[PDB]
């Protein structure tokens, strides 16, 4: 049976689903590299952990290349369609459509990037074709597999949302959610994967599938067209780097907020020498919470897609800005109105956007 | 969202976070093709005017934080997690426990996490002491009455001295780590 900790001499795979880990491991065993295996794993997770990721979405794939020694990010984050508008999530009164309903609308669907990202990864580093790497997942989709507890829980929890679309025929056969151990069969997904295997990514970004996806998005109120799909490309992003406790950390830049604020929180907390406090002391949690409030406030004010907005990365990570933020934190009292700082004190330029309160 | 990681014998290292936003995304499946569609654009601000407003051809702000840590110019640790805005906190805490506290990697991953992005939004995992939560709430925090799981960290550590790899999957899902020993 599968383990949540393992050791190996010639490589390692860790994923959220044992069947995906098995597929990735098999790729390495058969002489593939970490990129080959990662591509196979994404297809496998698309089938076995279908609520969490897949060719209908997007992601950030960080790769360290053992030959060149360069670290690169394939950024397959989705794009808003050309017909998207700044107010598309607002009602006629200019207030937000309630979140639980907003997420079910066609306006919510970004142009998917995952498949394009996988193609790019193989172009740069692949030693196995997409045809080879997608095959194990075609078989899981066509033949089925017994669902795990996390997937069973997800189908039950989101049954209402699934019941309103064609997804019901896959996850709610005969009107009832599949239970743990039940066989999930995804014949249409298998077909789509077979189309990708035969035709390449044009099977997804062009032709009948692109038309069908676009029409469906429009039927559900969104603006996506075939042209949006044809236009899509990934972006190659350069990691942001930080120094921490003798390590160099490579992490994700805008359009993710992750890297900046991971580094900002580490830099703020580094001043406090956390290990002096017991790992479950109130002191440690106090310092974490106070730091989180400051950094998440900055995130809400200053982070967005750098193709569009002036993210003050330099100011947000400036050691003197970090110092000013650290000085706002006390063990013995809580900031009850934490706010974004002014990183523009520590760098050139200004925001090309406003500070806008959100529901 | 899901996070996974792979490392091979030639020194290549992958840390990959990937999502369709909500569980099952919009819930919309492309008819006859089986593909579940993301709701990623709700990661934009609903009210426009700010850094993360909706614009055509713009990408909505993410919190995905696939990360690789290096020591002496070699990759030694990968970290990442699902969990929306909480991702940054899960990755932060894993790094803090493994590096600042010197905890073994699995232990670092399993150490109970917290998350709070504002004065009205708090989460904690089972194991954060009840007396600590009481104390912090007494000071003005707003931790709730029940724990929740936060994130799902998969991580690989690489020992270049001994030529070995260690993989870790978080107990919050049924993940598996599988090492490779060729031949």
């Amino acid at each position: 049976e599968y383990k949540q900790v393992d050791v190996g001499k010639d490589g390692m795979v860790a994923t959220a689903h044992p069947l995906a880990s098995e597929i990735g491991a098999d790729v390495l065993k058969k002489g593939g590299n970490a990129i080959d295996a990662a591509v196979a794993i994404q297809f496998a997770l698309n089938v076995t952990e279908p609520m969490m990721s897949g060719i209908g979405g997007g992601g950030f794939m960080m790769v360290y290349d053992g030959k060149t020694k360069d670290t690169t990010i394939i950024d397959s984050r989705e794009r808003a369609p050309a017909g998207a508008t700044p107010d598309m999530f607002l009602d006629e009164n200019g207030k937000a459509i309630p979140f639980s309903e907003r997420v079910t609308k066609g306006t919510a669907v970004g142009v998917p990037g995952t498949l394009k990202g996988l193609e790019e990864a193989l172009d740069k580093w692949g030693t196995r074709s997409m045809k080879q790497l997608i095959t194990p997942s075609i078989k899981l989709a066509e033949k089925g597999f017994p669902i795990d507890s996390v997937l069973a829980e997800a189908i039950s929890d989101y049954q209402e949302k699934l019941s309103r679309t064609a997804a019901k025929d896959v996850f709610l056969p005969n009107g009832e959610p599949l239970k743990e151990g039940d066989t999930l069969i995804q014949k249409d997904l298998a077909k789509t994967f077979k189309l990708i295997r035969s035709k390449g990514t044009d099977a997804f970004y062009k032709g009948k599938f692109a038309k069908t996806l676009s029409d469906t998005v429009q039927d559900f109120g969104g603006s996506m067209t075939e042209k949006d799909l044809e236009n899509y490309d990934i972006t190659i992003d350069e990691p942001i780097w930080g120094d921490y406790q003798g390590y160099q950390i490579a992490t994700t830049p805008p359009p993710s907020s992750g890297g900046i604020f991971l580094l900002q929180m580490l830099k703020i907390l580094d001043h406090f020498n956390l290990s002096q406090y017991d790992v479950r002391s109130w002191e440690k949690y106090q310092l974490l919470a106070e730091t989180m409030h400051l950094s998440y406030a900055d995130r809400a004010s200053y982070a967005g897609d750098p193709e569009f907005v002036n993210v003050p990365l330099k100011g947000l990570l400036h050691p003197d800005y970090i110092k000013e933020r650290q000085q706002l934190i006390n063990l013995d009292q809580v900031n009850k109105k934490p706010k974004a700082g002014d990183p523009w004190k520590y760098q050139e330029g200004s925001a090309n956007y406003k500070q806008v309160e959100q529901p | 969202t899901t996070h996974f990681t792979v490392a091979d014998r030639w020194g290549n290292v992958v840390s990959y976070t990937t999502t369709i936003e909500q569980l099952f995304g919009t819930g919309i499946m492309v008819p006859d093709y089986g593909v579940i569609l993301n709701n990623e654009l709700t990661d934009f601000d609903a009210i426009p005017g700010g850094a993360n407003e909706v614009q055509p051809n713009k990408r909505p702000l993410s919190s995905m934080t696939p990360t690789i840590l290096f020591k002496d110019d070699k990759p030694v640790l990968t970290v990442g997690s699902p969990g929306g805005a909480t991702i940054i906190s899960s990755v932060l805490q894993t790094i803090l426990y493994h590096i600042e506290y010197g905890m073994e990697l699995k232990a670092a991953v399993e150490e109970p996490r917290i998350y709070t992005n504002s004065m009205s939004s708090y989460r904690y995992e089972d194991g954060v002491p009840k007396d600590v939560l009481s104390k912090l709430n007494g000071m003005g925090h707003k931790f709730g009455t029940s724990p929740v799981d936060i994130g799902n960290v998969q991580s690989i550590s690489i020992d270049h001295e001994n030529g070995t790899f260690k993989g870790v999957a978080d107990s919050s899902r049924n993940g598996a780590a599988i090492g490779i020993n060729l031949k």
